[PDB]
């Protein structure tokens, strides 16, 4: 069994002081029924932004819809 | 001390019923019976002693120290029931006010940190029966008040129920009482008297002086009010009176 | 003069090339190095993977700790009370004592004041006939025997008298005995039920035992957990001892880092933006540097072409 | 004029075809971007599906509540209604006490005759030194005294049982209305319960509301579950991560921002038009 493999990981733990409550625990209240998780993971980017990509992903094809360059064959 | 026991719990709704059944028995059925076996014990001797019989005063005396007694009796058993009704008011006072326990608030309790009424001891120093808010006076005794003179002699007005010697002092004003009415010599059987007049007329025709009118002024003289006979009611005095002059006006 | 226009016109044009091609030289280069580093992932992902990302095997042994820890609270909690139950016991068992007591006690009070009413009533019985008595004698009027018959109701005056002694100690007794009991009662009441209101915080507490002894056994065993020698066996054929070549160095990017936390996402994206505009004109290596050498070499070449061409020019 | 005006237009023309080369990026550029709003879209949803199950669970919860508040309202209604008859008997039965009073009295009464007449009728054992008329007149009557005498006791014994009687039905009933009081004031607790607890209804619909018109602005409320994705907001999270990277480099390896090209794109296309329209009126 090579050394260093397990010298990386540790086990070494401290159990003895820490305690679930630092002194006492808040019961739960009677009404304590808060919704809560209104919002949890995201807010990377704003997105209505990318709402404004989406529409330009139509707009390209709708001015690829139409007369484009090369358009000099008037005569007389 | 040094155990799980705690000194004491607020009220339980749940055996609520016990508390209100607490409730003292009464005695004023046996309190009755007893005055009216005194009450007896006290007729006969009227005209059952002997010609030759003299002194009774030890007697009535004996039999008024015991009806003395017995008022006290009843007096403060009345006062222990209204202070035993108190008591379960004090204690439903309480209850009111007591933090009722639920879950494991126990535990809470039994150490120490809050307290709890105890009946027995606001019992054992319930409000003080200290004797006290009566003023006893009855016919019953009424009768006991004369009827020592009136058998040493009835032809005699000793009380005249103001102060215990007699009204006057220094003076002969007042008046001796003859029971016979001369209008109606005939003996009476059981007259009524108006407090105020202190006068009675016979069993019946106590209707004298009404024509049309139904009422007129005191029997004889000396009066400023006419008689109201709605007012008229029992008295001993009469009875007591003619007892002994019917047994004695013979041989 | 035709000879110098096409000589000196290729040699400007192939200069436009050695340039052009100097102008993804470097690009080659860029991209040897950022293959290098790109394969840095080789070793980097690899070693955090053989040596699972901390996030994990470090995670599994936190959550264990923490899961360990709370094994004991609710048994700790469990072991005082399970047992109270006997001392509360006990208490029941004092307080059914208090109930016999009620028993005996409101029965004996009881008695006494059914003593009293007796005491009073049927010694009455005897109070009664002094009258019929009297008035029988009396009515043998037609010598002196009155006197004797007059004497009786003084004793039995006094006799009545003491008598309603008792009645009053008899009425307080009973009720101050009644209230007694009542509180004890009460007492009783209120045990009872908290037996109940324990036993379902014991239930309570057994169930969060049970609960966590689940979550105890579950956290072991784990897929992950029975991993072990997984991520460690990816060596199947060359355990000996050879990765300590990457020791000392992911040592340092490791346990002295001073950050491991989910740090992979630093690098795994920029590999993926860098490595995403690469491969392109990779084996072009060749004409960067030895076509384009030859190509620099004809520079001197025809230069010296064009300087015996303008010689014979100037010789015309 | 002419040949001078041709050359303008031809160069501007060249610019406009090299905005059309810009563009053909942008259409990868758009192609990809996609990604990031369809991973939104997904987030959006799964925290909004568990949203609306925590709504469900709270009406679940408050309707448990609110069926025990039913229970506790029975309990009330079923006992007042019971104590309303109870009171009714305690406040009638007292007729009875009054009625026996009167009897028990005239029991006694009627004792007092024979107590009275007994003395009478044995007074005529005299001492005189088909003779039965001694005593037979009133041996019968002699007898008869207790018959009247046991009404006595079977007169008081029902009066004491009246009283007793009347001091527990009285006591047991009035206490009926400290029940009614601790249950009432369960009541009050359960119903203030309620007024606490409801608002949280209100409180997670106005979310509800917000989260979904704002899914609602992106034109699909309901087709992106075609979509293939973890159920895991971390994970979606890391792929945004990775697609984001993805369109910032790709961004800028043109050099040139998209939005802002094409914003430059419709005039410099527009200057065809203008150009043209120009050398049309050269004619």
């Amino acid at each position: 069994d090579p050394i260093l493999k397990r010298t990386i990981i540790s086990k070494r733990k401290a159990p003895s002081n820490n305690e679930d409550e630092e002194i006492v625990k808040t019961p739960r209240k009677l009404v304590n029924y808060v919704p809560l998780k209104i919002f949890n993971l995201g807010d990377s980017f704003d997105d209505t932004i990318t709402t404004t990509v989406a529409k330009l992903q139509d707009l390209k094809k709708e001015i690829l819809d139409s007369p484009r360059s090369n358009k000099s064959i008037v005569i007389t | 001390n040094d155990n799980p026991i705690p000194k004491s719990v607020p009220l339980h709704p749940k055996s609520g019923k016990y508390f209100h059944n607490l409730h003292a028995r009464d005695l004023s059925n046996i309190y009755q019976q007893c005055y009216k076996q005194i009450d007896e014990t006290i007729n006969q001797l009227v005209d059952s002693t002997s010609p030759s019989t003299i002194g009774i005063e030890e007697q009535v005396a004996d039999i008024t120290s015991t009806y003395k007694l017995l008022s006290t009796y009843e007096s403060e058993s009345n006062s222990f029931d209204e202070h035993i009704k108190d008591l379960k008011k004090n204690f439903k006072q309480s209850s009111d006010a007591c933090p009722q326990i639920d879950l494991s608030t126990w535990d809470k309790y039994r150490t120490g940190e809050l307290t709890a009424p105890k009946l027995s001891e606001l019992y054992l120093n319930m409000p003080t029966p200290e004797p006290a808010t009566m003023v006893n006076n009855t016919d019953t005794l009424k009768i006991l008040k004369v009827l020592p003179y009136i058998w040493n002699d009835p032809t005699c007005v000793i009380p005249d129920l103001q102060n215990p010697a007699d009204e006057d002092d220094l003076q002969i004003e007042g008046g001796k009482i003859e029971l016979t009415c001369p209008i109606t010599c005939k003996p009476y059987e059981a007259p009524l008297i108006s407090r105020k007049c202190n006068h009675v007329f016979d069993r019946d025709g106590i209707q004298n002086y009404l024509q049309g009118y139904t009422t007129r002024d005191c029997p004889q003289a000396a009066c400023s009010q006419v008689v109201s006979m709605r007012d008229f009611v029992r008295d001993p005095i009469m009875e007591l009176r003619c007892k002994i002059a019917k047994m004695k006006e013979s041989q | 003069q035709g000879n110098e226009q096409s000589l000196q016109k290729d040699l400007d044009f192939k200069k436009a090339k050695i340039v052009h091609l100097r102008q993804e030289s470097d690009k080659l280069r860029k991209s040897v190095e950022s293959l290098r580093d790109f394969q840095n992932k080789k070793g980097e992902i690899e070693l955090h993977s053989q040596l699972l990302p901390y996030v994990k095997v470090k995670d599994h042994k936190e959550k264990l700790n923490i899961y360990k820890e709370e094994y004991e609270r609710a048994k700790a909690n469990l072991r005082a009370i399970l047992k109270d139950k006997k001392p509360f016991a006990n208490t029941k068992k004092t307080l059914e004592n208090q109930v016999e007591e009620l028993t005996e006690k409101c029965s004996l009070k009881t008695d006494e004041f059914l003593k009293a009413k007796e005491k009073i009533n049927e010694i009455f019985e005897k109070l009664n006939t002094i009258r019929d008595e009297v008035i029988k004698k009396k009515n043998q009027n037609e010598d002196d025997q009155i006197q004797q018959l007059l004497l009786k109701q003084r004793h039995l005056l006094s006799k009545m008298a003491s008598s309603m002694k008792s009645l009053k100690n008899c009425q307080k007794e009973l009720i101050s005995t009644q209230i007694l009991q009542f509180e004890a009662q009460n007492m009783d009441v209120s045990m009872n039920d908290v037996i109940g209101f324990f036993n379902e915080r014991e239930a309570d507490l057994k169930s969060q035992y049970e609960d966590k002894k689940k979550f105890v056994k579950e956290m072991r065993d784990t897929p992950e957990f029975q991993s072990w020698m997984r991520e460690i066996r990816s060596y199947d054929q060359d355990t000996k001892e050879k990765l300590n070549k990457v020791a000392e160095k992911y040592e340092e990017e490791g346990n002295f880092n001073l950050s491991f936390v989910q740090d992979v996402l630093d690098k795994l994206e920029s590999e993926i933006a860098m490595v995403n505009h690469d491969e392109s004109a990779v084996t072009i290596l060749d004409q960067v540097t030895a076509e384009l050498r030859e190509l620099e070499h004809t520079v001197p070449q025809q230069s010296k072409d064009l300087e015996t061409i303008k010689a014979k020019l100037k010789e015309d | 004029n002419m040949a001078l005006h041709l050359e303008n237009l031809k160069s501007l023309k060249a610019e406009y075809e090299d905005a059309k080369k810009l563009l053909r990026e942008l259409n990868q550029t758009s192609d990809l971007n996609e990604r990031k709003m369809l991973l939104q879209a997904k987030s959006l949803w799964i925290d909004v599906a568990h949203n609306t199950d925590a709504c469900k669970n709270l009406e679940n919860e408050i309707s448990g509540i609110q069926q025990k508040v039913d229970e506790v309202t029975e309990k009330i209604r079923n006992r007042q209604e019971k104590i309303e008859r109870y009171t009714s008997d305690g406040t009638t039965i007292e007729a009875q006490i009054d009625a026996k009073v009167i009897y028990v009295n005239e029991k006694d009464s009627e004792h007092q005759n024979a107590r009275e007449l007994l003395r009478d009728v044995k007074s005529r054992f005299e001492k005189e030194k088909k003779i039965e008329q001694i005593a037979q007149e009133a041996q019968p009557i002699k007898e008869q005294y207790d018959s009247t005498k046991l009404a006595l006791v079977e007169a008081q014994d029902e009066l004491q049982q009246l009283k007793e009687d009347i001091n527990s039905r009285q006591s047991k009933i009035q206490k009926y209305k400290d029940d009614t009081i601790y249950y009432e004031d369960k009541k009050k607790v359960y119903l203030e319960n309620i007024k606490k607890i409801e608002v949280n209804v209100a409180a997670l619909k106005e979310g509800i509301q917000r989260q979904i018109q704002n899914a609602c602005a992106f034109c699909s409320k309901e087709r992106i579950e075609n979509v293939d994705l973890p159920d895991t907001q971390e994970e979606i999270k890391r792929e945004l991560d990775k697609v984001s990277r993805m369109i910032q480099k790709a961004e800028k390896s043109l050099g040139l921002s998209q939005e802002e090209v094409i914003a430059l794109f419709e005039k410099c296309r527009n200057k065809y038009k203008e150009g043209q329209k120009k050398y049309m009126e050269i004619d």
